[PDB]
């Protein structure tokens, strides 16, 4: 009926569907691991290509939104771009306004009260997309994850996407206290490979980036010979 | 231009610095302020160059004749009441402040100060021109009455160069002379040995942290001195 319409309206059992909606699209998305490992944030995603025409690095979905602070997205991506300039101008303010670089537990706030707006008022839909927000700022390597809800949850190791359930139980299988960035990456990268279905996904692509000690503390893409082959 | 004169036990000490600025140019770097009135009286002139040039001029042309007149010398007093009737009687027209510092055998090193305003103040110690108001907390401080004639000299030097290493008007060689029962003797100490400057002071060695690295932390670690760091 029409109480699936617009989001400034709850369902009889007290739920917004077109948020629910957007998650839905969410899932069907690529998927995306990530891994605090106590000494900085290594998060891996699978870029999906429709065309074998397409230049190296197309469709990018990690984006540093500040030195030590990035954002991957899950999702549709124009939707991610827009949180993530948010998310820079969030990071920026901090740095002009406090003349501080901004902590990852308040960046991933703001990010979550960015995306909930969306999800009160009748003239905006939300968005469909959900973010990975990796720091390494003054509280540490800090992983949160901030759902087209608009709610934000710290983790050791998160999976988002299709292939969702059998990531997370790979990443199960991880101490993630002894475990190391340097490690990590190969890790992740051979979880998305493993998890990956290759005859519906012809041309595939794992894009993996990481902010630790190893960095100087800045958010970056790997070197190009880290990853696994496959 | 700091100025000043300290009378110890014997005689008295004048000091000064050497810089005639116009606003913030040097247009002397080299200037000599201690002008001679008698052989044992001497002034520091602060202010209009030209208009204290003329009332120590007209002063000492008028003390020159008056020891002529009278046969003996002339006391420190006679010098003040010359200039303090001089410069009151201009004030409106001229920019001078005036030490006048001697020794006569009468009332031995004597010190007197006549600001712009016009009066004449006998004193311990007197200060005078735009450098003045950096030496008048380093006299309550570190100045004792009593020093010796060499005590004295260092002193005055040591102040002078305290002036003029804030005051931005003042600057160049100090000079002092002493002017006591005995011959008068000067000494001109240059920039390069002066008892103090902010350069070579180790406490401001190290410079103000203002060019940040661009940084992951909070944490303040020094000035970007380098492209690559």
């Amino acid at each position: 009926s029409g109480h699936d319409q617009s989001t400034d309206v709850f369902s009889a059992e007290g739920r917004v569907f077109q948020v629910e909606y957007a998650g839905k699209a969410v899932d069907n998305s690529s998927t995306a691991v990530a891994a605090c490992c106590k000494d900085g944030v290594v998060v891996a995603v699978e870029k999906v290509h429709t065309s074998r025409m397409l230049e190296k690095g197309s469709n990018n979905r990690i984006h540093a939104v500040d030195r030590q602070a990035g954002i991957c997205i899950c999702g549709l991506l124009p939707d991610g771009r827009a949180i993530v300039s948010r998310a820079r101008q969030e990071a920026e303010n901090s740095r002009d306004i406090f003349a501080t670089p901004i902590r990852g537990s308040v960046l991933a706030n703001r990010v979550g009260e960015f995306m909930h707006a969306y999800t009160t008022h009748f003239a905006y839909r939300p968005f469909g997309c959900s973010a990975i927000i990796a720091s390494y700022a003054d509280d540490g390597p800090q992983l949160f994850v901030s759902d087209p809800s608009g709610t934000v949850a710290g983790y050791y190791g998160v999976a988002l996407g299709k292939a969702k359930t059998v990531a997370k139980s790979e990443l199960e299988k991880l101490d993630f206290s002894s475990l190391t960035c340097d490690e990590a990456v190969g890790k992740l990268a051979s979880i998305l490979h493993e998890v990956h279905d290759k005859q519906k996904d012809k041309l595939y692509e794992v894009e993996v980036a990481w902010v630790c000690d190893k960095s100087d503390r800045k958010f970056v893409h790997v070197p190009a010979d880290m990853v696994p082959a496959e | 231009t700091t100025i000043l004169a300290v009378s110890y036990n014997g005689g008295v000490v004048l000091a000064a610095d050497s810089r005639t600025s116009s606003g913030t140019y040097v247009v002397n770097r080299a200037s000599n302020k201690l002008t001679k009135l008698t052989k044992k009286i001497y002034c520091c002139r602060s202010g209009s160059a030209a208009d204290t040039q003329a009332l120590a001029e007209r002063v000492s042309n008028y003390l020159g004749s008056y020891q002529t007149d009278i046969g003996a010398g002339v006391n420190v007093a006679t010098a003040a009441n010359l200039f303090q009737k001089m410069c009151y009687m201009n004030r409106w027209n001229i920019s001078a402040g005036i030490i006048v510092a001697g020794y006569d055998p009468i009332n031995g090193g004597s010190v007197y100060s006549i600001p712009s305003g016009g009066s004449c103040v006998k004193l311990d110690y007197a200060l005078g021109g735009s450098g003045s108001i950096f030496l008048y907390s380093f006299f309550d401080a570190n100045y004792k009455p009593g020093m010796s004639k060499s005590e004295c000299v260092a002193f005055c030097q040591r102040a002078v160069a305290h002036a003029y290493s804030r005051d931005g008007s003042s600057g160049g060689l100090i000079r002092t002379i002493t002017l006591d029962a005995d011959e008068p003797e000067d000494q001109t100490i240059p920039w390069n040995r002066s008892p103090y400057c902010m350069e070579k002071d180790p406490k401001y060695v190290t410079q103000a942290t203002q060019n940040q690295p661009f940084s992951s932390s909070a944490k303040i670690t020094g000035n970007r001195m380098s492209s690559t760091g």
